[PDB]
């Protein structure tokens, strides 16, 4: 991956407004509900049947704000994301079994629950530098599954 | 297939946002081509291919108006899509990968704008119902 | 959805290697498992995951089982697979995008195995099938 | 990408033993049967009102002959794929109006063809590596699509 300047700059004001609190549950919430099979690893969160008992899980709400924390190491190490997450890779591949392709679920959702947030400021290039950022951790995410 | 469920859900959206159908074809379509370029290769007999130009403006008049109709035929969509799917299939020969491009994109679109009323349930069903446009649109293909 | 022809085609083909279906079955998750090793979430309960083994053995009986239910549902896969898919949505959330990555998987199996009989015109037909199949696995799942 | 030894055995092995003559045809030709919107780039190469058509059209033939032939600068270059390919990738952006994803259909129809050539030689391991390489050469070809 190579950044443009204006890439770094998006995708840093990006997450340094971002209330992980507010996006984090809404967007795990919203995955969970548009693509059920996520909610293969979260058996004793309690129950997952229904809309209003998903976004109201707290253990659901607690999840989101995890992974959305997990973004933060690429943004600090934007060069090196691969290498940035091959433990967490390895994690997700080998002891919590997590099919891969879920990450973009989870990023698509992700990117709407944020253009939603920001309305018409999540312009076109905004769309486009953040999927950038999210498809490249995606990747590495991907990449220790042997 | 579309339930019940989903297909109230889809038109109770379509009844509070359409009327915002041309805005969002125009910003979907500027969002395709600026965010997935190759897409751009379609557009190759236009001027040029451009976010918000007067072709891109126009065309997102006619995409949306292209689900305005999908809404209202949402009990067959084979049917109700035929003689969209025979120009794409026959004339255009657009990708099937791309309608899920434009898609994610139309979703996006109204995130953006209509925040409150695109909850994760009408999410769900909307996507549901933008992919049974897309295998409608890919009906007569092959 | 399948014409007449695809019908036909998918169980002409049917007709032809079905008596091969347990290897069949084998050889695709096999392959599956291989070149798709992501995939291998899915049966982290096994004993192991490796090619040819006997519970890959066995699921590949199952799993082509499915495909000749599938067969004989033709017809209507939706109502024909409800009880698979209720299966993959709820106890195994299988996401979707695995049913393309097996159809492929068997698709080459096929054209490995019977070089003479997967001619074209029945790779289009058998392609438009499984992916039916796979739209139809999906049914339950939102 | 990092090839292993096997890999770049198994690769050179394929390509050494390679019938262009016959699994170039074969693939382009089922790829415009089984995925006919590829068709979009072939109007002046005569008829393909159907599969029989296509099959007998010699303009196909001898352009199946030439994209498999395309991917011998692959093999010369593993390490340099992407750079190898990027006035290939120029080309059928800017010149061609190509959809990449065209690629992708076209890449899995060669690998089909090749699978009913080599039959039980095909292994699981060799079609890992079989597509890896064609994986590899259709990011290439699209990496320039500005
Ligand atoms: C954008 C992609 C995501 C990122 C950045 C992310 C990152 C992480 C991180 C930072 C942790 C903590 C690991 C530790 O305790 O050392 C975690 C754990 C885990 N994640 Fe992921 N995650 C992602 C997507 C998901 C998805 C899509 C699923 C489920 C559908 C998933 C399921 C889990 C589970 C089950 C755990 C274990 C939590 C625990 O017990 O600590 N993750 N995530
Ligand atoms: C939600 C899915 C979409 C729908 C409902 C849709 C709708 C339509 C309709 C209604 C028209 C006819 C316009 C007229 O009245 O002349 C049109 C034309 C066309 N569409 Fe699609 N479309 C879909 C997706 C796509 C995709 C994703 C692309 C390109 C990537 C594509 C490319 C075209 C082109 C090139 C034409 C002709 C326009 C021209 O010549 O200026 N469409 N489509
Ligand atoms: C061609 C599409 C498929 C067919 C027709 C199909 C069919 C089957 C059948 C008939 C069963 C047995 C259900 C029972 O217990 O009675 C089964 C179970 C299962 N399938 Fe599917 N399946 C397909 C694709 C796959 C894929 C792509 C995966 C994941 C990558 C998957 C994962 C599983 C698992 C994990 C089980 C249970 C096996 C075990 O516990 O040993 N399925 N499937
Ligand atoms: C592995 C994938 C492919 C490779 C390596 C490949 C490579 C080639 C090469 C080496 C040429 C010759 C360049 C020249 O003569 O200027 C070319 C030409 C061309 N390619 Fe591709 N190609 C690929 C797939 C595609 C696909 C899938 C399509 C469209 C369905 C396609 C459409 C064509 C066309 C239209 C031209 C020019 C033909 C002419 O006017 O003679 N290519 N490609
Ligand atoms: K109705
Ligand atoms: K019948």
């Amino acid at each position: 991956v190579e950044w443009t300047d204006k890439e770094r700059s998006i995708i840093s004001d990006i997450f340094s407004h971002m209330d992980y609190d507010d996006i984090g549950p809404k967007a795990l919430s919203r995955c969970l509900i548009v693509y059920p099979w996520t909610q293969r690893h979260f058996s004793g969160f309690g129950n997952l049947y229904n809309a209003e008992a998903i976004i109201g899980n707290a253990n659901v709400a607690a999840h989101g704000i995890k992974v959305l924390h997990g973004l933060d190491r690429g943004v600090k190490n934007m060069d090196n994301i691969a290498a940035t997450y091959a433990d967490l890779s390895t994690l997700h591949s080998e002891k919590l079994h997590v099919d891969p392709d879920n990450f973009k679920l989870l990023s698509d959702c992700i990117t709407i629950v944020l253009a939603a947030k920001m309305g018409h400021a999540f312009t076109a290039e905004t769309q486009g530098a953040f999927q950038k950022f999210l498809a490249v951790v995606v990747s590495a995410l991907g990449k220790q599954y042997h | 297939s579309l339930s019940d469920k989903d297909k109230a859900a889809v038109r109770a959206l379509w009844s509070k946002i359409g009327k915002s159908a041309d805005a969002i074809g125009n910003d979907a379509l500027s969002r395709m081509i600026v965010v997935y370029p190759q897409t751009k290769t379609y557009f190759s007999h236009w001027p040029d291919v451009t976010p918000g130009s007067p072709h891109i403006k126009a065309h997102g008049k006619k995409v949306m108006g292209g689900i305005a109709l999908a809404v209202s035929k949402i009990d067959d969509l084979k049917t109700g899509l035929m003689e969209l799917s025979e120009q794409h299939a026959y004339k255009l020969r657009v990708d099937p990968a791309n309608f899920k491009i434009l898609n994610h994109c139309i979703l996006v679109v109204i995130s953006t704008m209509f925040p409150k009323e695109f909850t994760p349930e009408a999410h769900v069903s909307l996507d549901k119902f933008l992919s049974g446009v897309a295998l409608a649109l890919a009906e007569r293909y092959r």
